[PDB]
């Protein structure tokens, strides 16, 4: 009926890791190629995603146990889950009133039409926006938001992983913390854990659709030349 | 071969 | 004592090719990652160089005979000479009064200190600035400026070329046009042709030094990740 | 293999 010391330490280390890799000022966005409103938003959104990938890597390096994995498993987990963590962490800037991501200014307010001008279609953007709204309606505590990103990253059912038992044990330990936190600290969160696990399933569907549309984008050199080396490396099909 | 990832993943 | 029709057609096609790939407004520069004044200028200057490489490719495709070469020779010539043509074409924005490149605004005014903040040292920048000033003092006609870029690009003594005789014949035809133009149309240009050929030798020295410093830049992933895919492909060591 | 160069070099 209460969390242990080792479990609250996991929560503390995860919250601090998120505060160190997510800047609420969005002042770094001025360093991206500016937004233009064919595929006029691709340069800006490619820099946005690339920048966010660096943050997800920094967040991952501070998750307990992730750094003790082999370098190959760390890469396999990051490559398969990078786009999902980005969709997850972007809920912090998503607004139900605007149905868009607001990052401090009209130039950094991204709507559905802005992502279509980056080579993507509604068959990805409709479920994406439909994913952000119900995740926003869940009204997760920050402790639950960061736990869900950690659980998503430490998923064993991802291509390329070798130590299935070591990573599953990590993910199980994070799930028990999340269940216990919601039980003790979140009133009325009786149905919340199931709803959070369902969002992981939605992320797999969003991940599959993004990879399909990214492949078509990356097969045209006039578009793939607008991407960044980190985006090409992380979303690329190279296997270790 | 995952050159940028390897660099970013180390200290 | 006068140029033929076939030679003035070469001049016309070269001048038009330069007017189609060099915009004097520099309005596209706002789309680069903004300049910051470690290696704070690398993102902006990498976008500047990458953008300029696309222009040099467009210029090359309109040189008479270049497009009839095999795709491999075109790539070999572009990869070895890209940085030289960029140094050549940048004289148009270089100013003796400022000893810098002015591209319409203080944010797009690049001095020697700005390039040091992109990973380069004075052993490249001192000869580079010493190359721009004497090239500016030559006071080339636009017909001579574009001929020199064409001659530089169609050099046979470059790594990877296979059809040595076909490209040398092209370069020889361009040199006869340049000699004849200076003879007939440039008063007092009696010593100019030799001075222009000497600048080609200086470009080889500037090219060697840039490749050395680029190699050190590209071997550190934290810096090579700030480059563009086109820069990595053109300056890369891949051989066809 | 010179993917961007090949695309930019064609019409
Ligand atoms: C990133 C973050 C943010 C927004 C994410 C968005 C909105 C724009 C479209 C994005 C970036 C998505 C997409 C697809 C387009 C880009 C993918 C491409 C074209 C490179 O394949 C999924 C997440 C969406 C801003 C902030 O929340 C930080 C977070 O970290
Ligand atoms: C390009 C053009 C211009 C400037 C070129 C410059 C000034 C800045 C430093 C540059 C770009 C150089 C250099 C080295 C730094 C960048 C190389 C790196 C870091 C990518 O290896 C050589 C030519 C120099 C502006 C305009 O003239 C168009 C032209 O087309």
């Amino acid at each position: 009926h209460m969390l242990s010391d080792e479990q609250m330490q996991i929560i503390n280390s995860l919250v601090e890791a998120h505060h160190k890799t997510y800047d609420d000022s969005y002042s770094d966005f001025v360093r991206f190629r500016p937004p233009v409103r064919r595929l006029s938003m691709l340069p800006h959104l490619a820099d946005l995603v690339s920048y966010s990938i660096q943050k997800v890597i920094g967040f991952a390096k501070m998750i307990p146990g992730f750094r003790d994995l082999t370098a190959e498993d760390q890469i396999a987990l990051l490559k398969s889950s990078a786009i999902e963590i980005i969709m997850l962490r972007s809920n912090q800037s998503f607004s139900l009133e605007d149905m868009s991501w607001s990052c401090g200014g009209p130039d950094f307010k991204y709507c559905i039409n802005d992502v279509t001008k980056a080579g993507h279609t509604l068959e990805l953007l409709e479920p994406l926006v439909k994913f952000q709204v119900g995740l926003k309606k869940l009204k997760l505590h920050e402790e639950e938001h960061v736990l869900l990103m950690a659980i998503c990253l430490l998923s064993p059912d991802r291509p390329g992983v070798q130590d299935h038992v070591r990573i599953e044990a990590l993910q199980d330990r994070l799930c028990d913390v999340l269940q216990a936190y919601i039980r003790i600290q979140h009133p009325g969160g009786r149905l919340l854990y199931a709803k959070m696990i369902q969002k992981l399933a939605d992320l797999r569907s969003l991940n599959e659709e993004h990879s399909k549309q990214y492949r078509s984008l990356s097969f045209q050199p006039e578009h793939s030349m607008q991407l960044t080396p980190l985006v090409l490396e992380v979303f690329g099909s190279e296997v270790s | 071969r995952h050159k940028i990832l390897h660099r970013l993943l180390q200290e």
